[PDB]
């Protein structure tokens, strides 16, 4: 059951392979307008951190260096704050098509 | 702003000018040519 | 998408230094080695697994074929 | 203040291969795109001279082309770099579509559209290029392969016994397919710098599929050198087969004369076909074959509609990963059962790798980003 | 490092003076590379050739 | 039928930057010039061709001043000979593939210009076919067809012609059968490929400058790669 | 103008398993030779050791030449 | 004046005169060895006369009728029963088969 | 059991392969068994579903041991041709003993592991050969 | 908005052949650069047929063209088009330097 989907959980957050490049959930995901909407409401101190995990990572994958130890971003201490923005995203883009049609 | 330092890069150099201390005007020509040279060797094999 | 309206960014510092002054190649059988030692076993659980079955499946082929050529009965 | 940003062809080249703005962690499966463009431009010098030796006769073509390989100085150079050279177009066509499948950049439905129009147009540069040697492999496959076109009713039947000239392979047959040769590969690079404009109107992609707007550095010095050294390694690999084995890819069945009568039980194509002649004959059904092997390389057009992760790579999708090294290793399995003789066993496993290869694409890849979409909290 | 530091202030500190150096040092480098060429493989056959034998009827 | 595989012999041209024995190459002009010319064509090959591999220039213009070729138009127009120095071709013993195929019991044989590349197997194949005549265990063998394992379907109409008439090797060479068969694979090897003596010595020149020019062309990607792979970021925020 | 073939032929190949399928050449054979008009030929086991002994022909001849 | 224009350039692109310009042929038919096909070209392809053994009648009456997918009984395709002329390529995809 | 291991050794080896590695496979389900019995029977898990994850481990480890070792077994007398040496077994006991410790993620326990499997690999395959008596005479 | 102001070929064909300003004088002496690319697409056209049916041996050249004038379908009107539409092409050709000279446009 869940004492179980989380140990499969795990094991899938280590074998993903951007919890060494320091990187978190909303650091890879894939865009349309709607996620670069979702980027764009975004505070500006996160917004700063998001960019410099970027810039990092593709650093570290440009002279291809994996981090140490010390720096394995750990499987949930990591925020899911796009959550919210995302959501009403869809929310509204849903709302824009059922409302319209 | 002040606090503004370089993180080293005393692993990455050349020894000539690792020191702290010597001059570093003999430790360029010699290191311009190295390079340079190389660019030249490459060059005479393209163009042969 | 020209060169210089890509992005808002602040709080960034980049160092580096000249290509003369640092050398060729840093430590390139001291780092690489075991580096890319780290990148084949990042890689082969993912990637090994069926090369070795089509191996399989080629020795079954030719196997399968030629006892298939061959015949044997006995009068 | 510079001629390089005002004059008008200037403005061209230099915000096309100065100032653009790239991603900063490209691998080794970039460069493939310039190694396709020296491999295009290098087959078109080669067959240049080639036609500046050539004589499209139905009885003199292929005593024409031993006098290439024979009475002309280094034209046995020019005639094996030609052949070698088709040989490491299409490796590094497939690397490059196997890269531009592999880490996402098929999220680019102009750029995708218009290369696949380009890989039709190769395959049949490609294909009439091998026919016009005028040897014995050249001349069944054209007459087995143009059958294949006259599968489809009504509208195709006729339509093979006129792109015969006839009912049969003939001169026109061969000067049409000279023709052909000659002038697809112009436009070829026409549909070339078509594809590279749209390329540059998106931006590339990065190996992590992270939009890199924070991490642009110029062309150049940095991608030009790195072509140039991918370039020569090419070009190293081409002098390894033009210098030392040309036997390695060639064919036997391709050095006689094409005496239309004796049908040797040899027939196979080169490799580039041998995949997908492999999908043809697994099947029996002669227009169900023909719709199936157009059928898969348009399933090769409406990959992007299948793609339902959220992140767009790759290297984050590690079961996803897995199933395309299996779709690998099974293309490999088609060419080298394509490559081979017709008994028991091959027809089995032929089955097994077409079902098996549309099972993976269209099936397992869409089911595999669903379970670690969902194996995410997304 | 001397060796290197005058030849980049006699060579290299110009431009066309640097091509014009490349240019004698690849025609210099071209004959005597067609020199070693001919000479290793020569070498490596020995009693294969169709010069020596030919002067030898 | 059941599929036979020659295996690789030492031959001397075997190794990746090996030429060719161009006296074995003389002496199998020769073997090629004896017997085998009656049923086998090889007409892509000019006397011209054999200036420097095989022959002089003189001893060229003998052996290509031996036999007629009926040269063209005249004051006649119609039949005449011509003796011709070095551009004629090997003069064609069958003159059409029908009287070809009624020469023998039908089976024409193939020219010779590329039997050695051109048929699933190298020389190791017409070596093996050459040299392996046997003895049939219960075959057919429909009166023209002769038993020897090297060859698909195991039926030749070619009588064997190996030993019959050993053919006086002229720079001194005993003949005995293997050495023979060697000499004529080793000449079809040759007339195969014109070019293999200068391929492989533009392929020497390439990898010597291949061991020259890859590190130089490398170092310097390194270099002015080098200011990428070692810049280093740091975060200011207030 | 006494060949080397006949002379490596016979040294290589002398008490050998191509001797052993020798034998069984002999056994299928004797087979046919006890049937009429069979359909095993008894060819495949003259094929496959003389393939075995051309290839010991092939790892000790060129040094007579 | 498009529509003629590539009605003209289709028809252009069809044949020559002489290619469409076939013709009739006669064959000589006792040359031939018993259980053995011989191959003549007539209209561009190989033109197959066959000797079929009188065993080969019987294999021919050894044929079922619908398990040929293609089920035609041997009468309807042939008109003397020891001697067959046949097109000398197999219909599929222009192969001539051994 | 005597049957699966009759399987294992009834194929010459030889090429007439991947049997080889399923009748490994199972012997690696059947040490799993052993060693997963013996385990949820001495351990009181608390509670059964991570004895089902334990059980799940050992079968897992002793059957990719199975698999990885019958592969090389396999692949090594393909490759060097000689269906006698004990030493193509030698280079599979070290593999089986590598994998062992990667899935157990270590390093000495690999290398220990590589060297013991590798040298008792050598001598089943080298008793086998030269022909030690399975676990009794009886007689004398 | 719309497609030909966002998209990066009609964005070349709208700043080519649709909103190009063209000047409002110009008379029928400068219409022979249209002319002179459609000769020239048509010269492609026409030679490309001349491929498909001709054999680049010097013996059978003239016999070559005689059978593309004779038995190939059209290949007279195919032939007769390729030959007088270089003729044409280079009448507009001088009718396009003219103009060029003499209203006076090689300031440029
Ligand atoms: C050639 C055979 C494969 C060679 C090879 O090394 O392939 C693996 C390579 C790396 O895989 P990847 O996981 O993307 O990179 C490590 C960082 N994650 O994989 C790649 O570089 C992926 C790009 C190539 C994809 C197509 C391969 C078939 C053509
Ligand atoms: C006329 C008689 C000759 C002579 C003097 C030689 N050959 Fe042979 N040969 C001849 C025929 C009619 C045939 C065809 C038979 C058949 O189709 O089975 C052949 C065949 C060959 C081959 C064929 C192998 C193949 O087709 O793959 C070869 C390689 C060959 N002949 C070589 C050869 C050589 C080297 C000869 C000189 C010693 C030679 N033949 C003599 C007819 C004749
Ligand atoms: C005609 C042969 C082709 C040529 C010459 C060619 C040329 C190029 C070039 C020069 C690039 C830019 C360099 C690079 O990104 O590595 C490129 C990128 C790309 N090509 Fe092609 N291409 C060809 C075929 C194809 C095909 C068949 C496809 C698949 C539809 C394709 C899809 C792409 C994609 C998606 C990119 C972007 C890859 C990225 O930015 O990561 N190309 N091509
Ligand atoms: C427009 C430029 C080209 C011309 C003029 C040209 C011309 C020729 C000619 C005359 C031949 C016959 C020579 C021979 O095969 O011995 C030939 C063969 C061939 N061409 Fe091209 N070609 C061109 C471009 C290409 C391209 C782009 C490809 C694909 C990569 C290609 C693939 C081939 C192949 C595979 C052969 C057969 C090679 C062989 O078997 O020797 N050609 N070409
Ligand atoms: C690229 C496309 C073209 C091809 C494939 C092509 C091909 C040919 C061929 C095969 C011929 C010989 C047939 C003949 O002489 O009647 C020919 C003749 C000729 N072509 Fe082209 N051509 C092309 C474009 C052009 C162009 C653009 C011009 C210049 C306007 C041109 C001018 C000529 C001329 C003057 C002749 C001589 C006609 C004659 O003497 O009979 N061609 N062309
Ligand atoms: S069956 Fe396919 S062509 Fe004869």
């Amino acid at each position: 059951s869940s004492k179980w989907l989380e140990g499969i959980r795990k094991w899938y957050y280590n074998a993903a392979g951007f919890n060494k490049l320091g990187l978190m959930r909303d650091d890879t995901i894939h865009e349309n307008d709607d996620v670069k909407e979702a980027i764009r409401r975004l505070p500006e101190n996160l917004y700063n951190d998001r960019v410099f995990r970027i810039k990092r990572a593709l650093d570290l994958s440009m002279r291809q260096q994996i981090l140490p130890k010390e720096q394995w971003t750990k499987y949930e201490e990591d925020k899911f704050y796009l959550e919210p923005y995302l959501k009403e995203v869809i929310r509204e883009r849903k709302e824009r098509e059922e409302w319209t049609k | 702003h002040t606090d503004i330092k370089v993180p080293d890069f005393s692993d990455y150099r050349r020894p000539e000018v690792l020191d702290s201390t010597k001059s570093s005007k003999e430790s360029s020509e010699a290191r311009k040519g190295f390079s340079y040279l190389i660019t030249a060797t490459t060059t005479v094999g393209v163009a042969y | 998408r020209q060169f210089g309206h890509l992005t808002r960014v602040r709080h960034v510092i980049t160092y580096s230094l000249s290509p003369f002054e640092q050398r060729a190649f840093p430590h390139y059988f001291s780092k690489g080695i075991p580096n890319v030692l780290r990148r084949t076993r990042a890689c082969i659980l993912r990637v090994a697994p069926p090369f070795v079955v089509f191996y399989l499946v080629y020795t079954w082929g030719t196997q399968e074929f030629e006892k298939s050529k061959r015949k044997n009965p006995a009068a | 203040i510079n001629i390089r940003k005002t004059h008008p062809l200037m403005k061209i080249v230099n915000n096309a291969f100065i100032d653009l703005p790239a991603p900063s962690n490209i691998s080794s499966w970039w460069n493939f795109g310039s190694l396709l463009g020296i491999c295009l431009i290098l087959q078109i010098l080669t067959g240049l001279f080639l036609a500046m030796h050539y004589t499209p006769d139905t009885t003199t073509a292929f005593s024409s082309v031993t006098h290439i390989c024979r009475d002309v100085n280094y034209g046995w150079i020019i005639r094996y770099m030609h052949a070698n050279g088709a040989s490491m177009f299409f490796i590094c066509l497939f690397m490059h579509v196997g890269r531009g499948l592999y880490y996402g950049s098929y999220t680019f439905l102009e750029t995708w559209n218009i290369g696949v129009i380009l890989l039709f147009a190769t395959m049949a540069t490609a294909f009439m290029g091998y026919v016009l040697p005028w040897g014995q492999m050249s001349f069944w496959g054209a007459t087995v392969i143009t059958n294949l076109l006259s599968a489809i009713p009504y509208i195709g039947t006729n339509l093979v016994e006129w792109i015969w000239g006839g009912f049969s392979v003939d001169k026109a047959t061969l000067t049409r397919f000279f023709a052909f040769h000659f002038i697809f590969p112009f436009i070829i690079a026409a549909l070339a710098m078509v594809h590279l404009l749209f390329l540059h109107e998106t931006g590339s992609n990065n190996p992590t599929g992270i939009p890199s707007d924070t991490d642009k550095i110029p062309f150049h010095p940095y991608y030009t050198i790195k072509d140039i050294l991918g370039a020569i390694l090419l070009i190293l690999i081409l002098m390894l087969l033009v210098l030392f084995t040309p036997d390695l890819l060639g064919d036997p069945d391709n050095y006689t004369p094409a005496n239309p009568l004796n049908t040797p039980p040899h027939i196979k194509p080169e490799w580039y076909f041998l995949f997908a002649y492999a999908i043809l004959r697994s099947i029996p059904n002669k227009l169900g074959g023909v719709l199936a092997l157009v059928l898969s390389i348009l399933v090769l057009v409406i990959m992007p509609l299948l793609h339902t992760s959220k992140q767009r790579s790759m290297m984050f999708r590690p079961i996803s990963q897995c199933m395309f090294w299996i779709l690998v290793a099974d293309l490999l399995t088609l060419t080298w059962i394509g490559g081979q003789p017709v008994e028991h066993p091959y027809i089995i496993i032929g089955q097994l790798a077409s079902i098996m290869y549309f099972l993976i694409i269209l099936v397992m890849m869409p089911v595999a980003s669903i379970i670690e979409n969902n194996l995410l909290k997304w | 490092p001397t060796l290197t530091a005058r030849l980049y202030s006699l060579l290299f500190r110009r431009t066309s003076t640097f091509a014009l150096t490349i240019v004698v040092g690849a025609l210099f480098f071209e004959r005597a590379f067609d020199q070693g060429a001919d000479a290793i493989y020569e070498h490596i056959n020995e009693g294969k050739l169709w010069k020596h034998i030919k002067h030898k009827y | 039928d059941l599929e036979l595989h020659p295996p690789s012999y030492p031959w001397s041209h075997r190794g990746l930057l090996s030429s060719l024995d161009h006296t074995s190459i003389r002496r199998g002009f020769q073997v090629y010039k004896q017997v085998c010319s009656s049923c086998h064509s090889m007409d892509y090959v000019a006397y011209r061709h054999l200036v420097g591999v095989c022959y002089t220039e003189d001893e060229a213009k003998a052996l290509a001043e031996e036999v007629e070729v009926q040269d063209g138009p005249n004051e006649d127009g119609e039949m005449f000979m011509r003796p011709g120095k070095l551009s004629d071709y090997f003069p064609k013993p069958y003159p059409n593939p029908e009287a070809a195929r009624a020469a023998n019991n039908g089976a024409l044989p193939p020219d010779l210009s590329y039997i050695v590349r051109a048929r699933h197997g190298g020389e190791d194949y017409v070596f093996s076919l050459l040299t392996g005549y046997c003895e049939p265990p219960r075959v057919s063998l429909r009166e023209g067809l002769y038993f020897n394992p090297y060859f698909p379907g195991q039926a030749i109409g070619m009588a064997p012609p190996i030993y019959n008439e050993v053919l006086e090797f002229d720079d001194g060479t005993p003949a005995t059968m293997s050495q023979v068969a060697k000499d004529v694979c080793t000449f079809l090897r040759w007339a195969a490929e014109p070019e293999h003596d200068h391929r492989k010595r533009m392929g020497l020149k390439m990898l010597l400058m291949m061991g020259l020019l890859l590190p130089l062309v490398y170092a310097m990607k390194r270099h002015k790669w080098s200011v990428l792979k070692s810049r280093k970021l740091a975060y200011r925020p207030p | 103008l006494v060949d080397p073939l006949t002379t490596v032929r016979e040294q290589c190949e002398q008490l050998e398993k191509c001797v052993k399928a020798r034998e069984r050449l002999e056994l299928c054979d004797e087979r046919v030779s006890s049937r009429s008009q069979t359909e095993e030929d008894c060819t495949e086991e003259l094929f496959d050791f003389l393939h075995a002994r051309d290839h010991c022909v092939a790892h000790k001849l060129f040094n007579s030449l | 004046a498009a529509k003629n224009v590539v009605s003209q350039f289709v028809s252009s692109m069809s044949a020559s005169a002489d290619v469409l310009a076939m013709s009739k042929i006669e064959i000589k038919l006792s040359d031939i060895p018993e259980g053995k096909n011989m191959a003549f070209k007539w209209r561009g392809k190989p033109l197959f006369v066959r000797h079929r053994t009188k065993k080969e009648i019987d294999q021919e009456a050894a044929v079922e009728v619908s398990q040929l997918r293609d089920p035609q009984h041997d009468l309807e395709r042939v008109k003397k029963p020891e001697w067959v002329i046949l097109i000398g390529v197999c219909t599929h995809l222009g192969c001539v088969p051994i | 059991a005597k049957t699966l291991l009759h399987q294992y050794w009834d194929i010459p080896e030889g090429t007439e392969c991947h049997r080889k590695t399923y009748a490994a496979t199972s012997i690696g389900g059947a040490s799993g068994l052993v060693v997963s019995a013996y385990s949820v029977a001495l351990k009181t898990p608390t509670s059964f579903l991570e004895g089902v994850a334990r059980t799940g481990r050992y079968t897992f480890t002793a059957a990719a041991i199975g698999a990885i070792f019958g592969l090389t077994s396999c692949i090594s007398a393909q490759v060097r041709e000689k269906p006698d040496d004990p030493l193509n077994y030698l280079i599979g006991g070290c593999a089986g003993g590598l994998t062992l410790g990667a899935r157990t993620r270590s390093y000495g326990i690999g290398a220990a592991a590589c060297a013991y499997m590798g040298l008792t690999a050598a001598l089943v395959k080298m008793g086998q050969l030269e022909g030690w008596k399975v676990f009794a005479e009886p007689k004398v």
